[PDB]
């Protein structure tokens, strides 16, 4: 009789045939490679040595001789060239492999690419349709200029990490130093998010509060009230004095420490707000809400400034906004993976770092831009070349963990990660530094301290922690 | 052990001598 | 020995270049028929959704 | 398909290989020969529809047949039937060189013959030489 | 560990012994010889595949291994040749010295005739 190996598809002398597959091997093939991977080669069950069965039937026939195969010396020459094509079709093989996954990439890529086509006119065809079915009878421009030198420019200041900055051998010392109860009323307690300048610090409350605190000196500066909901996400301005709340009362509210009263409000949203950042130059606020649109205004006058809807028609979870202080090239988190980066004055997108399959909580920008990282619930944090749109490095891990947030150090050479845990990396060697579990809890809002030096936390512990060595 | 389908050279020389031949 | 065999040769040659020309069409068809299952399921939800 | 069964004698396009035979028949013949007999065709053993296996070709991963009748296997598997063809020759050269050459070491007479001769024609000179 | 196959000389991977002399083999050379002349072959007794008794039980370049082979492939072959051309030397030495025989005992022949005269001169 005949046979061939599925393994190496030449005849063989010692056909065998697995219990759990319908195909034949060569016996020292077949077994060699159980021996690394204890699985059928083709249908991967389960295999071991004696779930093996021969076939006594006489192997195939001898191919016969070539002339040149006549004799001993063109043997081995003509066993020689064989061997060479060998090894070249092998070497074959790991290249195409190679160029497949790079095209099955860029095709997924156009796929997904197209859907962001499908999902915008879907909706916009969809109002149109609704109309039918119930018919009845500028400083953005000076944002580009400095991005006109900022995003190429800062190599000429930047040129290293601090000397103070944490090395990796002492961040390992991490530890809870301080520990804060009361900032919130006991009736409605939680922080949902957090923000930080130096020492001092703001907290968004489940009791409807924003609170003014201090996580130094363990002790409230300035409660602010007027929110009907509790908050979702918090900004707190360089000045010291100024600070800026959002709510899932549909309204953003501008404080002053100074002041028991709404410095300014923006009433602007459709559904509950989800987070806000400021522009570089402090006057001008900037906002992404739950029900599609993002609002930007300015906060020393009050005026709104320009708002769009991101993709009108649907009520979907925009949950983060950033500026990037070149100027622009900043961008959006939302509920079906987007990271889109705007076109800010022709109201589409400009660039996009996608990572995840969920959405996406936090995006932050270093002082250069040429790194971001992002991260997601489904389990992974990831390094971005801001520079040319491209993945450069991933933290995995076993457990797939939610991660509820994330913060680059002072400089952006540590980052640290977690939600129901929370671990820091050192970025500049990509490696895992500690772990940490004092929180019993998942963790809400994250920011560091100068230096690395220090790390603070909210937590549905009921408690802000703080950590440093 | 090389040229061993000579069993088969002999065998389709006898199947072919089957041919106008009696049963069995 | 090379002229007696030579034309047993150049069809075992013609055979080869026969038989990868199928073989490989086979890969591709058999390709082109695990796609248009699978595509032909998600057109099957695409009619219900439309 | 390009199995043959041992039994019908026919390509099969249903190959079952059963454990205790470990040979090739139909499924459509195997099943019925246990259900009237119970018994290897073969061997002669006792079979049982759990003994059987079906074969099957080109799934996933399955390595396109060698065509092009080289193949470094076949090279080396003749490269030994070489090889055992020369020791084997060799053996029996080796074998008719100590025969030849044992016998032709006993056969070393030649110069106690020589004396012989010195014996036997100087008895002849003192016996022809006397008269 | 080391086994020496009586046939080839040369060390084997798969040493087997023969019942009918203890005299160890690689098995596919026995096989061959026992399916080609039947008898053993040092005790030249007879012989057959199921008297045998199995005994108990890295890599560096392709193309040094294929080099290893040439070169050793050119020693079987000059050991080959040198026993054809040692066997032709013996066959000539041995058919002289069968000459060298038959000449003597014409010589001892003719001599002792020649003896026999000396008893009537």
């Amino acid at each position: 009789m005949s046979f061939v190996c599925g393994i190496s598809g030449e005849l063989t002398e010692d056909p065998v045939v697995s219990q759990v597959s319908g195909h034949i091997f060569d016996r020292r093939l077949i077994v060699k490679f159980i021996a690394e991977n204890g699985t059928d080669p083709i249908s991967h069950g389960e295999l071991s040595e004696d779930q093996l069965v021969s076939l006594k039937s006489g192997g195939t026939g001898s191919a016969p001789r070539n002339v040149s195969g006549t004799s001993i010396p063109s043997l081995l020459k003509m066993l020689q060239d064989e061997w060479d094509t060998v090894m070249l079709n092998s070497f074959s093989l790991r290249q195409q492999l190679q160029i497949a996954r790079q095209e099955l990439s860029h095709s997924l890529y156009q796929h997904d690419a197209a859907c962001r086509v499908i999902s915008r006119l879907s909706k916009e065809l969809t109002a149109a349709r609704e109309a039918l079915s119930t018919l009845k009878p500028a400083i953005l421009a000076k944002l580009e200029e400095k991005s006109k030198s900022l995003t190429a420019e800062r190599k000429q200041r930047g040129k290293n990490l601090p000397e103070g900055l944490a090395k990796t051998e002492e961040l390992a010392e991490l530890k809870q130093t301080a520990s804060h109860t009361g900032i919130h009323s006991t009736g409605t307690p939680g922080i949902t998010a957090l923000d930080i300048k130096g020492n001092l610090s703001l907290t968004g409350g489940i009791d409807k509060t924003v609170v003014l605190y201090d996580y130094e000196k363990e002790q409230v500066m300035q409660t602010f009230k007027g929110h009907n909901k509790k908050i979702n996400a918090v900004v707190l301005h360089p000045d010291n004095i100024t600070a800026i709340s959002a709510s899932a009362d549909s309204h953003i509210r501008v404080w002053s420490a100074t002041d028991s009263s709404s410095k300014a409000i923006i009433d602007v949203h459709q559904a509950p707000v989800t987070d806000i950042s400021l522009n570089a130059s402090g006057d001008y606020i900037l906002s992404a809400s739950d029900d599609s649109y993002w609002a930007f205004s300015d906060i020393r006058s009050g005026k709104s400034l320009c708002k769009v809807s991101v993709e009108p028609g649907s009520q979907i979870a925009v949950h983060s906004i950033e500026f990037h202080p070149d100027g622009l090239i900043f961008g959006t988190g939302a509920a079906d993976a987007v990271v889109k980066i705007w076109d800010l004055k022709n109201q589409t997108v400009a660039a996009a770092f996608p990572g995840h399959t969920a959405a996406v909580r936090s995006i932050a920008f270093s002082e250069n831009g040429y790194y971001l990282a992002t991260g997601s619930e489904d389990g992974e944090v990831k390094l971005w070349d801001l520079r040319k749109l491209k993945n450069l490095k991933t933290f995995a891990n076993e457990e797939k963990q939610p991660i509820n947030s994330l913060s680059f150090d002072m400089t952006g050479t540590f980052l640290g990660i977690g939600g129901q845990k929370v671990q820091v990396l050192h970025v500049k060697s990509w490696s895992e530094v500690v772990s940490l579990s004092d929180h019993s809890g998942p963790v809400t809002g994250v920011r560091f301290g100068e230096n690395a030096r220090s790390l603070v936390t909210c937590s549905l512990d009921k408690s802000l922690r703080v950590f440093s060595f | 052990h090389e040229y061993g389908n000579v069993i088969k050279k002999v065998e389709e020389m006898k199947v072919r001598r089957e041919n106008e031949m009696l049963a069995l | 020995l090379r002229v007696k065999l030579g034309g047993y040769q150049a069809i075992h040659d013609k055979l080869c270049k026969k038989y990868q020309e199928v073989t490989t069409e086979i890969e591709m068809a058999n390709i082109e028929k695990k796609t248009f299952e699978r595509l032909g399921e998600h057109e099957l939800k695409a009619i219900n959704k439309r």
